[PDB]
C-alpha cells in the first residue's frame, strides 16, 4: 500500500488501506526507498550484501 | 593487448570481472576492503586488533578504494558469498 | 537612404517598394 | 641538391612595418617557419604599458567627471590604445594635469626618466569651462596580456583603479612563402615574413626578440641526456 | 574524465581539503581549516588537487530518461566556470551545447565511490541497454572527420599509374611512413588509391587466407593493399592484430566495428579505441572544407520547367472542379498528389544536380547530422503544409528557403511550424506519464535465479522463404531473435544440431543457422520463465549493455521500462495506440477475430455486415454483425496466397484477425491464450517503434507483458 | 534586459489573466496562429516555454480602437489603382473586402501589372484574382511582423521555430561597455530604440550651450534652456548596466526630435544588441561540437564582450526582544583586517573591492543567555570573553559575487526616514562587477542560432586571414543546414561586403543584377551601413554580384573570393587550411545566461525547517534535486548504495549528516545511513 | 620580459631506432610554436644517403617481370628503396650488385665501394630462381627529405634506367601532441611530446639534436639583427 499511495489516487488507496487493514511487508523498490533501506536490486540484495572479505594467508613481513 | 590503463581506468575493468562473478559482486568487494585498509590508517598510530593493512605497495596519498582494486587484481584476496 | 526623418546615419537600404507610411 | 646557407634581408614598408624574406628553404619548411615567429611575436615580445591609473575625484570605474564628456570607464577605454616603452623595468608613475576648456591629448602626460608616449595626438578626454582632469599613470613593463591586478591581491587602497594591461608592441603579423615545384633537381620555399609594430619598437627589433626566443628554446634539443 | 572549475570542487570537496590543510600543517586546527576555504587561501588549489584525485563524481542532465542520464567520470580540475563534458557521452545525456546545465553528485562512502567506479562509469557503459548498439561513437563532426580520409578520389594527386612505356609503376609506396613523407612535401594526397605494403596490419580475412591461412599474419610480416594513405591511417586507429577494413567510413561502418569490438574486443580496449575514433574524426573534419555558403546552396536547374508541368495539371483539375466534376472533398486529394508528386521531381532534380564535394551533400552522406529532406527544403521546395486542421493545404510553397517565402507563404508557414512546437510539449508529458506507469508496475522485477530450468520457450520467425527459392533475412531477427538463449536444440535436415540448447544468439552463431537452412528456433523468454516472483538470468538472455548474460540481481524491470519509455518523444497508431496496448483497452479498431477455425460463410450487404462460420469439427455456427465501414484483412489462406481477401470458402484457423484494425486483446486472451495474446502485444507495440526508426529489444517489451497476466480471476470459490 | 525588451514588454498581448484563460484550460486552438493575426499579432514574436501562443507582441503598424479590436492599416484601391488614402481596418471590417499583397507589381500612376494578383480573402484563402477586384492592399512587406521580429535580417530565408528564437533572444541581450550598431540591419534599428525610451530626444530644436557627463545643456532659439540628465550607471531591474551617453559636442546646431544621447544597447540612435565579429564557419578541432563556440581572446582583451553588472544588496537593523540591532564597525572575534574595509559606521566604503564572504555591513543583534549550547558556554569561560551577548548578523557578499562597490544608500529611523514599525536603520549596497567574456557564457545572433563559448584560444591559436588578421569567432559548421536558418550565412556574406566596401563596374552600363539595386549601393565605403528589410532588402542575385566586386584591403588584395570564401592558416601549425572557409561578419549578442550567475555548487548548509532536507535554489545557497526520473536511473544500476546515500545522509538524515561531516574531518569512514526525518514526518501526518 | 624556467626534455627508449621526447613544460601555449617546427626539421632537414635511381640487366622496354627471380620490377624497387646506407662522398656513387644460381639475395650480397656502409646487411631483396642471375647497378647520392622520382627522370641514362623515389632522411615517421601541465597555479602551461621513429643510421637522440642545431642556426638570422632582451 505504501508503493500504491505514492503512484495514483493517494486517497482511494488509504482509505482501502485502513478498512481491510493491510500490513506492508517492507520489500521492495520504492518501498526501500521512501524508508531509507538499501534497494532489494544489484549491490543491495541479500546476496551480495552479507559478504565477508578477508585477506588471503600470503603477506609481507611488516 | 591495450595502452596501459590511467587514472581510474586502472587496474581494466576487464581483468578485474575475471577474479569476480559480477559486476555488482566486485563493488561489494572492492568496498569493504577499502574500509579494512582506511580503518588501518586510522588505527596505525593507536589501538590493536587494527585491520589488516594493504597488501601490495601503495603509491604515494594513494586512496584506499585504488589499493583495494590493485590487490583483487593481485590475486591478494580472498572473497565469501 | 532609410529613416530621413529624425535626422539619423545614413543607412542604405535594398530597398524595391516605396514605405507609404512611416511607423 | 644540396645546402646553401639560407639568408635574411630585411624590406621597409613604414615606419612600423617592415618584410623580412628567408631562403633558401627546404620544400615545406617555409609555412612552419613562418608560424613559429608569428605566435612568438604575437605574445612574447616584451612591452611597457600601464598597471592601473588615479584621478582625484573618482574612486572608481563606474562615475563621471565634472566637466569632461566621457565617463572614467570611457576615459580608461581610450588609455588602453596608449603605447609607451619604459626602461626602468620596475613600477614608475605618469602624472596628467589639464584645465578645461579644451580636449586633453596623449601628449599632456609628462612622462618621467625613461618612459615615453609614442602617439601624442590620442584623444583622451573633452573638458569644458568647468573641468578639470587630473590623473596619475603607473606603468610598468611585462610581456603579453595581463588582466588587472585585483585590489585584494595587491597592496593598492581605495582610490587606485586597476587597468587591463596590454604589453605586446606588434600589431599584425603574417607570411606568404612561394613553392619552386618545377619538377627538378631543385626546389626550395622561399618565406616572406611580414611584420607590424605599433611604432613602440621597431619590427626589425621585435623580430630580433622572437629570434632570441626561438633560439634560446630551440636549444634545449640540442642537449644530450 | 570530465572537467568541473576549481571553484566548484573546492566547495564539493569542502571537508576533505579541510582535513588535508590540518594534515599537511598549512592549517592550525579543524576550525582555521575551514576559514581558509571560505577565504580560498593559496595553499588549498595544491591540496584541492590531491583530494579530487581517483575519486569519482556523478553528471547528470535532465531529463533523466534512461540510466544513461546519469554516468560517472574521473574529474581533472580546470580554470573556468563551466564543466567540460565528453563529446562521445553527449549522446547518452541528449545533450547539446546552447546553454544546457548539469548536475554533479559527490559520492561519500566507499560503497557509492566503488559503484561510481564500477557500475556507473562512463567507460563501462559504451552500448545503449534498450539496444545493445553503441552510443558513444562518432557521430556528427567525428564522422565527418573519418568520412573524409577513407574516401577513394580518382583523379587526386599521386594516384597509382600502371607501368607503361619508358616509366614503371608509379604510386607504389614501401612503407606507410613514406607515404606520410610523400603527402608532406605535396605530391601524394591523403584520399588517392595507391599500393603500399602494410607490416603491421592484419590483412582481411579474405586475403590473410591466400597468403598465410595456415598460421594467422604476424606483426612484422608484410602484404600489399590497394588503399588510400588515409584509409590506412583509420586501421591504425583501431586495435593491432584487426582485420583491415577497405570501405568508406559512413556512420553505419563505425557503427559496425564498434559493435564488433563489443562482443569480441574487452571493455578497455573499446574505450581507448573510440577516444582515439574521437581524436581523429576532429582533425580531419577541422581540415575537411566542410562549409556552408550561398554558392553551395545550388537550385534545382529545371525549378521553372517542373512547376509550370504540375501548375498545368493543377489548372486542369481546378477546371475540372468548375464544372462540378469533382467533389470539393476530393478536389483537395486530387491536388495533394499533384504536389506530392511535384516535390519528389524538385527533389530529384537537386541530387544528380549536387556534385558530391558540395559540402552540404557530404554532411548528410556521411551519418554527420540532418536528412535530405532538409536539404530540398533549403534548396528546392518547403512543399506541402499542413493548416491547424491536419489535412495538407492545396496549395504548396514553391519557394525555398534559399530563394525566400512570400509574405503569404511565410505566414502560412508558421501555422505548422507553432503547432509543431506546441503539442510536443504536451507529448512529452504524456510520455513521461506512460513512463512512470511503467516503472511501477515492472520496478520489483528483478533477476533472482540463474535458471527456473523450463524448456518453455517461444518459437521465433529467424527468416522467411522466398518463393523463387532464396531465403531473405526477417526484419525482426535485430529486435526478436538476438541476444536471445536457445530452449531447443536447433536441428538442420542432417542429424546435426548447430547450436546446443542455452547458448546465447551471438552475430555469427545466427549465420550458422542461416546457412543451415533452419528458419526456427525456440527460445528461452521472459514470457515462459516459471519463477515464483522475479525471473531468472537464463530466460531473460544477454543484457544489452553489458554484452553478455544478465547478472542475478539486476533490476532488468526499471531497464526495461526506461528502454521504452526514453524513444517515446517521437510519436504520432502512434503514442495513444502504445497506451491502449499497455493499458489493454477495448481498443478504436475492435477488429473482430476467429473464435472457431472452419470455413468462412461471408454474408455482406449494404445496410450492414454479417458473417458466420461453420465449425470444422462439431460445434455450432457463430454469428457476428459488423459494421460495413471496416474492410476484410488480406489472410494468409492455405492457399499460400496472402493476399487473399477473405471470401466464404476460405479456411480461417482459430484466433485469425478478420477485418482490418486491433482486435481486442481481451477476447484474443479467450480465444488462444495466455501464451498467445502476450505474443500479440509485444509485436503490435513493436510495430509502433518500428515504424518510428527506434529499435528496442522484444526482451524489454516482454518483461512489461509479463505483469501484465500474473494475475488471474476466481469463477467458483 | 535591454531597450529591445523594454520596448517589447510593453507591447505584449497576454491570454492569461482574470477573465481571460487558465494556463490548464487553453488547448492547441488558442495558441496557434489565425489568419485574423495577419498585422494585427505578430505569428513569430511568442515565447517557446508553457506560454506558447499565450502571449504575443503586437505588429509594428497595428493600433487599437475605442472598442478593444486591433486595427491595421491599408492602402485603399478605387478601381485597380493604388491611392495614397489610408484606412485602418477591423478584423471583421478586413473580411468584407480583398486585399492584395504588399509586394504587388504596381504602376507609377497606380495600376497593377498583372490582370491576377495574390490576394487574400476572408476564412484564410489565398488565389489569383481580377485587378478589378482588389479594395486595398499591404502598407508595409514587414506588416505582420513584430518590432522584436522586424529586426531579424534575411527574415524570409529562416524557418518559423529558429525565427521565434531569434527574436526572443533578442530581448535577452546584455548592454555591453561599448556598444556597436550592426553592419547589416533592417532599418527597424532606429524607431525601436528611440521609441524604447532609454535615449535622450530633444524635445526642440537649439544649440548645445554645454554638454558633460553628467548633463546636456540644449540653448533654443526662442531663448529658453532644458537640460537633461543623464543616467549613469544605474542598476536594470535585472541587473543589467543603464548607462546613457552624449552625442553631440559643445556648439552643435541639433534639430527637434532628434538623439543627443543614447543608452544601453544603442550607437549613434539604433539598437546595437550585439557586436560585428569576424566569423568563419568551420569545424575547428572539435572545440565547437554540435552548438559549441569558439573566440579570440580579443574579445577578452579588448572588452568587446565585456559587460557591467548590478547587484542590490540590503541588510536592516530592527528593534528585537532584548534590545536593538545595531549597524556597527564593532564585531565580536573579529579581526581589524577583515574590518579594514569599513568606514567608522560598519559600512563598506565606496570603491572597494569585495569577494564573496566580505562584510558590507556590520550589524549585531543580541542573543539571550538562555540560548546558548553547553559547548558555547563552556567555550565562552575558557576563552573569559564577558559582555559578548551579541552575535554576528553582519551582511556578507553572497557566493559567486564580486566587484566594486559603487554606492550606498542609509535610511534611518533617526534622521525622520519612515521606516517600517520596528526598523531603526536601513542600508542599501550598490555592488558592480565588470564581466568578460568567460567560457560557457552563452552568445547568440539573431537567427535562433545560438551557443556557449567552449573554448577562448589565444589570438595567435586562431584561424588567420592572408594578412594575418586573426577571425573572432568560428562557428561550426554542422549545426547551420539542419536549422534552416540561411539569414546567417546571407547575413555573413553581406557582413563582409559592409566590412569591406563594393564598386559596381559601371563602364559598358549598369550590369543586369544590379538593375534593380538603388544607385545608391553601387558603391560603398568600407564599414558602411545597410538595411535588408523584413520580405524586401537583398536578393540573392545582388548578393552575389556583390561579392565579386568586393573592394581590396591596403595591401590592395582581394581576402573574400566570389564564392564568399577564403584562404585561412592554422595559427596552431602555420599550414593552410586545405580548403577555403566562408569568411564574414556577423552580429552576435551577448545574452543573460553568464555562467557567472550559472555556476552553483554546496557542500552543506541550509535546511528547510520542516522537511529538514536542503534548501532550493543559488541564491539559497542550496543543493541540487535528485528527482524521481533520477532515481529510476540509480535503481537501473543497481547501485543500491549510492541511492541510499542520495536519500539519508546527503539529505534529511537529521544525525547521519552531521556524522558524516565529522567522519570526513577525522579520516573515518562514513558511517551507517538513518532513518530519514521526513519519513518520521509522513508517519506523524497520516495520523 | 619576465623569466621562464626549468623547460627540461627527457627520452624514454621504444626500440633501438625509436624514441618519444617530453619537453616540459613550456609556456602557453608554446608547445605548438616549436611543435610543428620541430618535426618537420627531422623529418626534411637531416642529410642522408639513398638509393638514387636502379638499372637491371634483362630490362629494356617491359618493366613488367624480371625473368630469373620471382619478384617483378617494382617489387625489387620496393625493398630496394628501404635500403639504408650511409656515404661520405657528397658526389653520386654506383654500387653493382650480382649474384647467380639459385638462391636468395641480401643486402649484404651487395658490394659497396669505399665510403658507403649497408646498415642493413640481412635484409630480403629477391629469391633466384633454379639456374637465375641476377645484375643490377644502384646509384647512391646524398641529399635531405624526401624527393620524388620524377625530378630523378634525368640521373638516369637513357639505357634501362629507371629512377626511384629518394629517401635521403634518416627519420622515418615523426607525430607529435601538445598536453597541459601545472608549474605552479596555471594549469595551461604545455607539455610537447615527439614520437620519432628513425632508420639504423643514427640514434632518435642525435636525430633531434641535429634538428636543434640547424633550428638556432635559422632563428638565429633573425637574433642577428638587434641582439635585444628576452626573459629565458
Ligand atoms: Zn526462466
Amino acid at each position: 500500500w505504501l508503493s500504491a499511495a505514492s503512484f495514483q489516487e493517494t486517497t482511494r488507496v488509504l482509505t482501502d488501506a485502513a478498512i481491510n487493514c493491510r500490513s506492508d511487508k517492507l520489500n521492495g523498490l520504492k518501498e526501500n526507498v521512501i524508508i531509507g533501506k538499501l534497494i532489494p536490486a544489484g549491490t543491495g540484495i541479500n546476496r551480495y550484501r552479507n559478504i565477508a572479505v578477508q585477506p588471503t594467508e600470503e603477506a609481507r613481513a611488516a | 593487448g591495450y595502452d596501459t590503463p590511467l587514472g581510474i581506468t586502472n587496474p581494466p575493468i576487464d581483468e578485474l570481472l575475471d577474479r569476480v562473478s559480477s559486476k555488482y559482486a566486485l563493488v561489494i568487494y572492492a568496498a569493504k576492503r577499502a574500509r579494512q585498509i582506511n580503518d588501518y590508517y586510522n588505527q596505525l598510530g593507536e589501538g590493536i586488533l587494527e585491520y589488516v593493512g594493504p597488501l601490495v605497495e601503495p603509491g604515494l596519498q594513494e586512496k584506499p578504494l585504488s589499493i583495494a582494486l590493485r590487490e583483487i587484481h593481485a590475486d591478494l584476496l580472498e572473497h565469501t558469498e | 537612404s532609410n529613416n530621413s526623418v529624425p535626422g539619423a546615419p545614413n543607412r542604405v537600404s535594398f530597398a524595391k517598394l516605396r514605405e507609404p507610411l512611416e511607423v | 641538391l644540396i645546402s646553401q646557407r639560407p639568408t635574411l634581408s630585411e624590406d621597409v614598408l613604414t615606419d612600423n612595418r617592415s618584410q623580412f624574406v628567408i631562403e633558401p628553404l627546404e620544400p615545406g619548411f617555409g609555412y612552419t617557419l613562418g608560424n613559429s615567429l608569428r605566435r612568438t611575436l604575437l605574445s612574447s615580445i616584451p612591452g611597457a604599458a600601464v598597471t592601473s591609473i588615479r584621478i582625484d575625484g573618482v574612486l572608481h570605474e563606474f562615475t563621471t567627471v565634472p566637466g569632461v564628456k566621457e565617463d572614467v570607464t570611457e576615459i580608461i577605454l581610450n588609455l588602453k590604445s596608449l603605447v609607451v616603452s619604459s626602461e626602468e623595468d620596475e613600477p614608475v608613475t605618469m602624472y596628467l594635469r589639464k584645465q578645461g576648456p579644451g580636449e586633453v591629448t596623449a601628449g599632456d602626460i609628462v612622462p618621467p626618466a625613461g618612459v615615453t608616449v609614442h602617439n601624442p595626438g590620442m584623444h583622451i578626454a573633452t573638458l569644458n569651462d568647468k573641468g578639470k582632469l587630473e590623473v596619475e599613470l603607473v606603468v610598468e613593463r611585462g610581456r603579453g596580456y595581463v588582466p588587472a591586478v585585483q585590489n585584494r591581491a595587491s597592496g593598492a587602497e581605495i582610490g587606485r583603479i586597476p587597468v587591463d594591461s596590454i604589453y605586446s608592441p606588434v600589431l599584425k603579423v603574417t607570411y606568404k612563402v612561394d613553392a619552386t615545384r618545377v619538377e627538378q633537381r631543385t626546389d626550395f620555399d622561399k618565406l616572406i615574413l611580414d611584420v607590424e609594430t605599433k611604432n613602440s619598437i621597431s619590427p626589425r627589433d621585435a623580430l630580433a626578440s622572437a629570434g632570441k626566443t626561438l633560439v634560446e628554446l630551440f636549444g634545449l634539443a640540442r642537449e644530450l641526456n | 574524465q570530465c572537467g568541473l572549475p576549481k571553484l566548484m570542487a573546492l566547495e564539493l570537496f569542502k571537508p576533505f581539503v579541510m582535513k588535508r590543510l590540518v594534515d599537511l600543517n598549512h592549517a592550525q586546527n579543524i576550525k582555521s581549516a575551514k576559514r581558509m576555504v571560505e577565504r580560498q587561501r593559496p595553499q588549498v588549489w595544491d591540496v584541492l588537487e590531491e583530494v579530487i584525485a581517483e575519486h569519482p563524481v556523478l553528471l547528470n542532465r535532465a531529463p533523466t530518461l534512461h540510466r544513461l542520464g546519469i554516468q560517472a567520470f574521473e574529474p581533472m580540475l580546470v580554470e573556468g566556470k563551466a564543466i567540460q563534458l565528453h563529446p562521445l557521452v553527449c549522446e547518452a545525456f541528449n545533450a547539446d551545447f546552447d546553454g544546457d546545465q548539469m548536475a554533479v553528485h559527490l559520492p561519500l562512502s566507499a560503497e557509492a565511490q566503488a559503484e561510481a567506479r564500477i557500475l556507473m562509469l562512463s567507460s563501462n557503459n559504451i552500448l545503449s541497454p534498450a539496444s545493445g548498439r553503441p552510443l558513444a561513437m562518432p557521430r556528427l563532426d567525428m564522422v565527418t572527420g573519418l568520412y573524409y580520409l577513407t574516401t577513394e578520389v580518382p583523379g587526386d594527386t599521386g594516384e597509382y599509374q600502371p607501368a607503361s612505356g619508358d616509366h614503371p609503376e608509379t604510386g607504389v609506396y614501401s612503407s606507410p611512413a613514406e607515404a606520410i613523407m610523400a603527402a608532406d612535401r605535396g605530391v601524394l594526397s591523403v584520399r588517392a588509391k595507391i599500393k603500399v605494403r602494410l607490416t603491421q596490419l592484419r590483412p582481411p580475412v579474405e586475403i590473410e587466407a591466400e597468403l598465410f591461412g595456415h598460421s594467422g599474419w604476424q606483426p612484422g610480416d608484410a602484404w600489399m593493399a590497394e588503399t588510400t594513405l588515409g584509409r590506412v591511417m583509420f586501421n591504425e586507429l583501431l586495435p593491432l592484430g584487426y582485420p583491415f577494413v577497405n570501405k568508406q567510413m559512413h556512420k553505419k561502418v563505425q557503427a559496425a566495428i564498434i559493435n564488433d569490438l563489443a562482443e569480441r574486443y574487452p571493455m578497455i580496449v573499446v574505450a581507448q579505441t573510440v577516444d582515439k575514433l574521437k581524436d581523429a574524426g576532429f582533425y580531419w573534419a577541422t581540415r575537411s572544407g566542410v562549409t556552408v555558403s550561398m554558392a553551395d546552396v545550388l537550385v534545382p536547374p529545371r525549378k521553372k520547367e517542373i512547376l509550370d508541368h504540375y501548375e498545368e495539371r493543377a489548372d486542369k483539375v481546378e477546371k475540372q472542379f468548375q464544372r462540378g466534376a469533382l467533389n470539393h472533398d476530393e478536389r483537395n486529394e486530387a491536388l495533394v498528389e499533384i504536389w506530392k508528386e511535384a516535390t519528389d521531381e524538385v527533389g530529384q532534380a537537386l541530387r544528380e544536380h549536387y556534385p558530391d564535394d558540395n559540402p552540404i551533400i557530404t554532411i548528410v552522406d556521411s551519418g554527420a547530422t540532418g536528412n535530405f529532406t532538409q536539404t530540398r527544403t533549403l534548396a528546392g521546395m518547403k512543399g506541402l503544409v499542413t493548416n491547424p486542421k491536419g489535412e495538407f493545404i492545396p496549395r504548396p510553397v514553391k519557394s525555398s528557403f534559399r530563394e525566400g517565402l512570400t509574405v503569404l507563404e511565410y505566414f502560412i508557414n508558421t501555422h505548422g511550424a507553432r503547432k509543431g512546437l506546441a503539442d510536443t510539449a504536451l507529448r512529452t508529458a504524456d510520455s513521461g506519464y506512460l513512463t512512470r506507469r511503467l516503472v511501477d508496475v515492472s520496478q520489483d522485477v528483478i533477476v533472482r535465479e540463474h535458471d527456473c530450468q523450463t524448456e518453455r520457450g517461444i518459437v521465433v520467425e529467424l527468416a522467411e522463404r522466398a518463393p523463387d527459392g532464396t531465403l531473405i533475412r526477417d526484419p525482426y531477427i535485430e529486435t526478436s531473435a538476438y541476444a536471445r538463449t536457445l530452449g531447443t536444440d536447433a536441428v538442420d535436415e542432417a542429424g546435426n544440431v548447430i547450436v546446443e540448447r542455452g547458448q546465447d544468439l551471438g552475430d555469427p552463431e545466427i549465420d550458422a543457422l542461416l546457412a543451415a537452412g533452419i528458419t526456427q528456433v525456440k527460445v528461452r523468454s521472459v514470457l515462459t520463465c516459471a519463477t515464483s516472483t522475479g525471473v531468472c538470468a537464463t530466460c531473460y538472455g544477454r543484457s544489452m549493455a553489458t554484452g553478455k548474460l544478465v547478472d542475478i540481481g539486476e533490476a532488468v524491470g526499471i531497464v526495461a521500462a526506461q528502454s521504452i519509455g526514453e524513444p517515446g518523444t517521437q510519436l504520432t497508431g502512434g503514442l495513444p495506440r502504445v497506451q491502449e496496448l499497455f493499458e489493454a483497452r477495448v481498443p478504436r479498431g475492435k477488429a473482430p477475430i476467429a473464435d472457431v477455425t472452419g470455413r468462412v460463410r461471408l454474408e455482406d450487404g449494404e445496410r450492414f455486415y454479417k458473417i458466420t462460420i461453420v465449425p470444422d469439427d462439431g460445434g455450432e455456427e457463430v454469428v457476428y454483425d459488423k459494421i460495413s465501414k471496416r474492410q476484410r484483412l488480406r489472410v494468409f489462406k492455405h492457399e499460400d496466397g496472402s493476399e487473399r481477401v477473405l471470401s466464404d470458402g476460405d479456411h480461417v484457423e482459430v484466433g485469425q484477425q478478420l477485418m482490418e484494425g486491433s482486435a481486442d486483446p481481451h477476447e484474443v486472451l479467450r480465444v488462444q491464450g495466455p501464451r498467445e495474446v502476450q505474443i500479440h502485444l509485444v509485436r503490435e507495440v513493436q510495430e509502433v517503434y518500428r515504424a518510428q526508426g527506434v529499435s528496442i529489444h522484444d526482451k524489454h517489451i516482454e518483461v512489461i507483458v509479463r505483469q501484465m497476466l500474473r494475475r488471474v480471476t476466481i469463477i467458483d470459490s | 534586459n535591454n531597450p529591445l525588451s523594454g520596448l517589447t514588454h510593453k507591447r505584449r498581448l497576454s491570454a492569461l489573466g482574470p477573465g481571460g484563460l487558465s494556463r490548464e484550460r487553453a488547448g492547441l486552438e488558442v495558441r496557434d496562429v489565425h489568419p485574423s493575426h495577419y498585422g494585427r499579432m505578430c505569428p513569430i514574436e511568442t515565447p517557446e516555454g508553457p506560454n506558447i501562443g499565450l502571449i504575443g507582441s503586437l505588429s509594428v503598424y497595428a493600433r487599437v480602437n475605442p472598442f478593444g479590436f486591433i486595427e491595421t492599416p491599408y492602402r485603399k484601391v478605387v478601381d485597380g489603382v493604388v491611392s495614397d488614402e489610408i484606412v485602418y481596418l477591423t478584423a471583421d471590417e478586413e473580411d468584407r473586402h480583398v486585399v492584395a499583397q504588399a509586394n504587388s507589381p504596381i504602376d507609377a500612376d497606380g495600376r497593377f501589372v498583372e490582370p491576377r494578383v495574390l490576394v487574400r480573402r476572408k476564412a484564410g484563402e489565398v488565389e489569383y484574382v481580377p485587378s478589378s477586384e482588389v479594395d486595398y492592399m499591404d502598407v508595409s512587406p514587414r506588416q505582420m511582423v513584430s518590432v522584436a521580429t522586424a529586426m531579424i535580417p534575411f527574415l524570409e530565408h529562416d524557418d518559423a521555430n529558429r525565427a521565434l528564437m531569434g527574436a526572443n533572444m533578442q530581448r535577452q541581450a546584455v548592454p555591453l561597455v561599448r556598444s556597436e550598431a550592426p553592419l547589416v540591419g533592417t532599418g527597424m534599428e532606429l524607431r525601436a530604440a528611440i521609441d524604447a525610451g532609454d535615449v535622450v530626444v530633444a524635445e526642440e530644436s537649439g544649440v548645445i550651450e554645454e554638454v558633460s557627463a553628467d548633463y546636456i545643456t540644449v540653448m533654443h532659439d526662442n531663448g529658453t534652456r532644458r537640460t537633461y540628465r543623464m543616467r549613469k550607471f544605474a542598476r536594470s531591474n535585472h541587473g543589467t548596466c543603464a548607462n546613457q551617453c552624449p552625442i553631440v559636442d559643445a556648439g552643435d546646431r541639433v534639430e527637434a526630435g532628434q538623439v543627443i544621447a543614447d543608452g544601453p544597447c544603442t550607437d549613434d540612435g539604433e539598437m546595437a544588441l550585439g557586436k560585428n565579429l569576424l566569423v568563419a564557419i568551420m569545424p575547428w578541432e572539435g572545440h565547437n561540437y554540435e552548438d559549441a563556440i569558439i573566440l579570440s581572446n580579443r574579445l577578452v582583451e579588448e572588452d568587446v564582450l565585456t559587460s557591467i553588472h548590478i547587484e542590490e544588496h540590503e541588510i536592516d537593523a530592527r528593534d528585537t526582544k532584548l534590545g536593538a540591532e545595531e549597524i556597527t564597525r564593532d564585531i565580536p572575534n573579529i579581526s581589524d583586517e577583515v574590518l579594514a574595509d569599513l568606514d567608522e559606521r560598519g559600512i563598506v566604503r565606496i570603491g572597494a573591492e569585495v569577494r564573496d564572504g566580505d562584510i558590507l555591513v556590520g550589524k549585531v543583534t543580541p542573543k539571550g543567555e538562555t540560548e546558548l549550547t553547553p559547548e558555547e558556554r563552556l567555550l565562552r569561560a575558557i576563552f573569559g570573553e564577558k559582555a559578548r551577548e551579541v552575535r554576528d548578523t553582519s551582511l556578507k557578499v553572497p557566493h559567486g559575487e564580486s566587484g566594486k562597490v559603487i554606492g550606498i544608500r542609509v535610511f534611518s529611523r533617526e534622521d525622520e526616514d519612515e521606516l517600517p514599525a520596528g526598523v531603526n536603520e536601513l542600508v542599501r549596497v550598490y555592488v558592480a562587477q565588470k564581466r568578460k567574456i568567460s567560457d560557457g557564457d552563452k552568445l547568440a545572433g539573431r537567427h535562433g542560432n545560438k551557443g556557449v563559448i567552449g573554448k577562448i584560444l589565444p589570438v595567435e591559436d586562431m584561424p588567420f586571414l592572408a594578412d594575418g588578421t586573426p577571425v573572432d569567432i568560428i562557428l561550426n559548421t554542422h549545426g547551420v543546414p539542419r536549422r534552416m536558418n540561411i539569414g546567417q550565412i546571407l547575413e555573413t556574406h553581406l557582413g563582409w561586403c559592409a566590412h569591406s566596401g563594393w564598386k559596381v563596374d559601371a563602364a559598358k552600363g549598369v550590369p543586369d543584377w544590379a538593375a534593380r539595386l538603388p544607385d545608391e549601393l553601387l558603391e560603398a565605403q568600407p564599414n558602411a551601413i545597410v538595411s535588408t528589410p523584413v520580405f524586401d532588402g537583398a536578393q540573392e542575385a545582388e548578393l552575389q554580384g556583390l561579392l565579386s566586386c568586393t573592394l581590396p584591403n591596403r595591401d590592395g588584395d582581394v581576402l573574400v573570393d566570389a564564392d564568399g570564401k577564403a584562404m585561412l592558416f592554422d595559427g596552431r601549425s602555420g599550414e593552410p587550411f586545405p580548403y577555403p572557409v566562408t569568411v564574414g561578419y556577423m552580429y552576435i549578442m551577448k545574452l543573460h545566461h553568464l555562467v557567472d550567475d550559472k555556476i552553483h555548487a554546496r557542500s552543506t548548509g541550509p535546511y528547510s525547517m520542516i522537511t529538514q532536507q536542503p534548501l532550493g535554489g543559488k541564491a539559497q545557497f542550496g543543493g541540487q534535486r535528485f528527482g524521481e526520473m533520477e532515481c529510476w536511473a540509480m535503481q537501473a544500476y543497481g547501485a543500491a548504495y549510492t541511492l541510499q546515500e542520495l536519500l539519508t545522509i546527503k539529505s534529511d538524515d537529521t544525525v547521519g549528516r552531521v556524522k558524516v561531516y565529522e567522519a570526513i574531518v577525522k579520516g573515518e569512514n562514513i558511517p551507517e545511513p538513518g532513518i530519514p526525518e521526513s519519513f518520521k514526518v509522513l508517519l506523524k501526518e497520516l495520523q
